[PDB]
RNA sequence: CGAUGUCGGCUCAUCACAUCCUGGGGCUGAAGUAGGUCCCAAGGGUAUGGCUGUUCGCCAUUUAAAGUGGUACGCGAGCUGGGUUUAGAACGUCGUGAGACAGUUCGGUCCCUAUCUGCCGUGGGCGCUGGAGAACUGAGGGGGGCUGCUCCUAGUACGAGAGGACCGGAGUGGACGCAUCACUGGUGUUCGGGUUGUCAUGCCAAUGGCACUGCCCGGUAGCUAAAUGCGGAAGAGAUAAGUGCUGAAAGCAUCUAAGCACGAAACUUGCCCCGAGAUGAGUUCUCCCUGACCCUUUAAGGGUCCUGAAGGAACGUUGAAGACGACGACGUUGAUAGGCCGGGUGUGUAAGCGCAGCGAUGCGUUGAGCUAACCGGUACUAAUGAACCGUGAGGCUUAACCU
RNA sequence: AAUUCCUUGUCGGGUAAGUUCCGACCUGCACGAAUGGCGUAAUGAUGGCCAGGCUGUCUCCACCCGAGACUCAGUGAAAU
RNA sequence: ACACAGGUGGUCAGGUAGAGAAUACCAAGGCGCUUGAGAGAACUCGGGUGAAGGAACUAGGCAAAAUGGUGCCGUAACUUC
RNA sequence: AGGACCGAACCGACUAAUGUUGAAAAAUUAGCGGAUGACUUGUGGCUGGGGGUGAAAGGCCAAUCAAACCGGGAGAUAGCU
């Protein structure tokens, strides 16, 4: 009956929810912005700004704690030496969801999920 | 809730000694019998401790003359008296649970000392 | 007599001077304060109309401004109604406080009860389970039969079967007040009180003897 | 299980009295492009509250 | 927390070694012994030359209970092994002379006081 | 007979009263205690087990009591399938035999996605006569009513003694119901740790995947019960059986014919909840709308322009609310959610480095690191300016006032 | 007694309590000697009974993880 | 009858652990099962855990739980030895 | 050595649950029996309807069996619906 319960569950066990969201946050550290759906970017948030927070304090212990999640050596690269200085002084709200449309297959809810610099 | 935080911090007493489980406690509790109050001693190893500020409780369990009690105290309680450590105890969990398997040399808890 | 709109602060405990724990609930009675006053003249019945708390000003729509308005008072989260025990006279703008329960010993709070949503009629109306075992095809926590046979064929009224469970009113009788403090707005009860934390309250005296 | 009589074709727009779809029911207009969109969504060029995003 | 089929200790030195609960005495529907309170036990095991033969159907008070007592501060007291006094079936009072392991306080009564004469804790 | 499934168990009831308990009362071969019998009374309550397929029954131990019946011997589109009563097999018996025996024994497929009524919940439309936001009265409907034991009165009354009260009061249980999570606990595959096999991250170290969450040990919030609070009442009214008072018909007598008083868990209220669709659609408070102009088969008629209020709805962030609708909070003049900061809690003293040891390991930095749903804060992110719906003073008749 | 109607025969054992079970009696309704009688070690997805352990079977259910059920988009039956 | 959870003979048979062609994780190689997105009600199915009790369930311990390896010690009645 | 023991492939089918307008006109999942033998399997052959074959159940003989299927006698006959 869930009272104040938090976390989707995403109609996945809780392994493939792990690796989910293991995976998108790669992405969207990797490409700085991704398309999901909305729910998969609310839960994306929660996965993804606690490694940007992470990656604000360079050293091995956070590298090996920020590759332990994540587990990608490229993303704990650019986490550390491009996001974690790029953010530095915004205390969360590392990345914001813009709402578009639904999908043609079987109309979902998307939304872009970004980073919230991209001034490149 | 700074209501709640305020209201029972007014209660909380003051002195409650440092204590981890594995310790061996000597806990002074008052017992009414009638008129007479009379204040008796409870020894034995802590066996677990739930700290909530003051609804804090810790589990001592003594091999009483026979068998084995658990008595849980509630820190806070004017009923607990005194707790005093008498040998600091050495173990790795944080809930003691399986001494309750053991008895004598198996339920043998190294000392701390440092 | 009337009583006072509190909020469900939480629950603790008071630890005696004997040393007995007592579960209490914490309700924060703030300045509840008289919007209107009825009497039979007007309404057939004598009742004031109270208002606690605060609300935004731009969240309070313009028929309830006017209302508080012409009362005399700042807006409150909403409105009761306490009928009056004839002889207790109140006026327009009066504050009351929890100050009238420093003499009740006794009173009884009604609240709405937590929400439990479509419960089945194991949860709801405490029925037995059937088997788990022995043979049992699909139906474990079903409720069994639900009537007779061609007489009456029909299920009758207020038949006990699933449904919401839940989020309505509840009046819990005869909870022993444990202090009364006007200093920081409390009333402590002994007991559990209907709602989740932050519900409102209503604490009136208790009318059992 | 089954039905006994069969329901009249009354009875079944009578049922699908509800099914009936809700319009849009205004969608707003970008405040740079002046395009219309769904409220709280980004436009088909890619605006959002009068910025570019996307940008595909 | 103490129902019928529940094989429970013996506390005094009647001669019974390990009886069993057949009812919870004290009302209709009544479930659970419990603190101090009375059942009717058969006895599955006795010692061979005690008081009280194999197969006799008496009373007991339970004195300890793995489940425990709760202290009106909230402290609770858990034994491990639930155990009763074997009281005398017609007119209470129990049959064994000594009692072994602790009691507790919510024995303080009228009858039971002859258990807490004994007893050597609590 | 173009099928109305048939015992028993379970789940779930429901009515009758010819009442088992509790409540009132008359007679007693009623001293008291305990009874017997009869009248009234249907509020609530009204066992667990051994054996047996059993209902029943016997037995064991409870209980205030373990009621008697109807409801397709209530209940298989709710469950079971032990029994009876398919097909296999055997015994006893009958028949020459095929076989047969409500004689026995072992084995033996129980389908259905609910259209209508009913019922439990929950909404949309319209109405309630201008619209809207709230608070209400209450017609009516439902829930609840069980009870033990101990103590005092009082070892008094009664009795030769044994024994042992009525009426009244206090306490504390059982069963049942409501709420709740402070405590004690359960769970807690979203938190921490230990550990086996194997694979990968180049390798050591560290980690991660998979093996039921790999197996485990603890555990936050929430939900929860075995946990803890509360409840069933007092009181009032009208009575049943029953008891009377005055009092004739019937110069006596007589509770009744006139008149009057008591009298029970039943009845109407008192307590809790729903409740104006209560079409008999109620009340109260507040808020908003104070434009022009044509046409006609001149009507509470139609149309055009200008206006668009109070408010609602949509959208978004969402909730101890939720199947979905609904309900509640918030939308930047903002703590609604996420993040962030501090705390708490849980786990239990991380990694790296140093030292001791040949090494597994141990010790120091170190109660360290990591910490979910918690608590207190913080506009960093997302809650957009607007558009949409809703109008422009609200009919006729009669009456009382227009001071 | 896979056989016994009367029958839950009677006595004994096990159980707090045992129409089943084991031992015995024999009044075998209606056993009985290759349509074999009586024993019988081992064997049996065999029938009946008892006990230790073990447990959500149960007292009395509670929570959690998943798949449906519910909502949205697409396709789209059936008995009657 | 289907792009059907069924049936269908032979041949090859790597690593680590293992007695093993069992089992776990992997290589070569091949796949993610031709509807998806949400939500996180009752109820059903497949599972995890459970206080105290521990067959009281029931036609009946049905189901579940439990036991479970190798070496060594040790092992009764009865027996066709 | 063994119609020997434990246990995969292989053959089977004891229990339970699901399924019962199924994924399936007999299966799935979890346990279960045999597993060097009276075993199991491939390819071919032989036996035919009052006939075969049968470690026997009235079982099996192309989802059919107290007498197969097809065609014919044949519009059998039906005091019955």
């Amino acid at each position: 009956m869930r009272h104040r319960k938090s976390g989707r569950q995403l109609n996945r066990n809780s392994s493939h929810r792990q690796a989910m969201f293991r995976n998108m946050a790669g992405s969207l550290v990797r490409h700085e912005i991704i398309k999901t759906t909305l729910p998969k970017a609310k839960e994306l948030r929660r996965v993804v700004e606690p490694l940007i927070t992470l990656a604000k304090t360079d050293s091995v212990a956070n590298r090996r704690l920020a590759f332990a999640r994540t587990r990608d050596n490229e993303i704990v690269a650019k986490l550390f030496n491009e996001l974690g200085p790029r953010f530095a002084s915004r205390a969360g709200g590392y990345t914001r969801i813009l709402k578009c449309g639904f999908r043609a297959g079987d109309n979902a809810p998307m939304a872009y999920i970004e980073l919230v610099d991209r001034s490149e | 809730s700074n209501i709640i935080k305020q209201l029972e911090q007014e209660q909380m007493k003051q002195d409650v000694p440092s204590f981890r489980p594995g310790d061996t406690v000597e806990v002074k509790v008052w017992v009414v019998e009638g008129s007479k109050k009379r204040l008796q001693a409870f020894e034995g190893v802590v066996i677990a401790i739930r700290n909530r500020g003051l609804h804090s409780a810790f589990t001592v369990r003594k091999i009483s003359n026979g068998e084995g009690v658990e008595r849980v105290f509630q820190t806070h309680s004017p009923v607990v008296d005194s707790i005093s450590v008498k040998r600091r105890g050495a173990v790795r969990k944080a809930k003691l649970y399986y001494l309750r398997e053991r008895t004598g040399k198996a339920a043998r808890i190294k000392e701390r000392l440092n | 007599m009337i009583g006072l709109v509190g909020k469900k602060v939480g629950m603790t405990r008071i630890f005696t001077e004997d040393g007995v724990s007592i579960p209490v609930t914490v309700i924060e009675v703030e300045a509840n304060r008289v919007t209107q006053v009825k009497d039979l003249a007007n309404d057939g019945y004598r009742a004031i109309q109270v208002t606690t708390g605060a609300k935004k000003a731009n969240r309070v729509t313009k028929p309830e401004a006017g209302h508080f308005a012409k009362a005399g008072v700042e807006a409150g989260r909403g409105l009761w109604e306490f009928r009056l025990a004839e002889g207790e006279e109140f006026t327009v703008g009066q504050s009351i406080s929890v100050e009238l329960f420093a003499d009740v010993k006794k009173v009884d709070v009604t609240g709405t009860s937590k929400g439990k949503g479509f419960a089945g009629t194991v949860k709801r109306w405490n029925f037995r389970t059937q088997d788990a075992t022995h043979g049992n095809s699909l139906s474990h926590r079903v409720p069994g039969s639900i009537g007779q046979n061609q007489t009456p064929g029909k299920v009758f009224k207020g038949k006990k079967m699933a449904g919401q469970m839940g989020n309505e009113r509840v009046t819990v009788q005869s909870l022993d007040v444990v202090r009364v403090d006007a200093e920081r707005n409390l009333l402590l009860v002994k007991g559990a009180v209907p709602g989740a934390t932050g519900s409102d309250l209503i604490v009136k005296p208790a009318v059992k003897a | 299980a089954v039905q006994q009589n069969k329901p009249t074709r009354s009875k079944r727009g009578m049922r699908r009295s509800h099914d009936a779809l809700t319009a849009v029911t205004s969608l707003s207009v970008d405040k740079t492009s002046g395009e219309k969109h769904l409220r709280h969504h980004i436009t088909a060029d890619g605006y959002y509250r009068g910025r570019k995003v996307i940008a595909k | 927390m103490i129902q019928e089929q529940t094989m429970l200790n013996v506390a005094d030195n009647s001669g019974a070694r390990r009886v069993m609960c057949i009812k919870v005495l004290g009302g209709s529907h009544r479930r659970y012994a419990g603190v101090g309170d009375i059942i009717k036990i058969t006895i599955k095991e006795a010692i061979p030359r005690g008081k009280v033969k194999k197969g006799d159907v008496l009373k007991a008070v339970v004195v300890r209970t793995k489940k425990g007592v709760r202290r009106p501060d909230g402290s609770v007291i858990r034994f491990d092994g639930n155990a009763c006094v074997l009281l005398n079936n017609n007119s209470e009072q129990p049959i064994g002379t000594r009692i072994f392991g602790p009691v507790t306080r919510e024995l303080r009564s009228e009858k039971f006081m002859k258990i807490i004469s004994l007893a050597p804790e609590v």
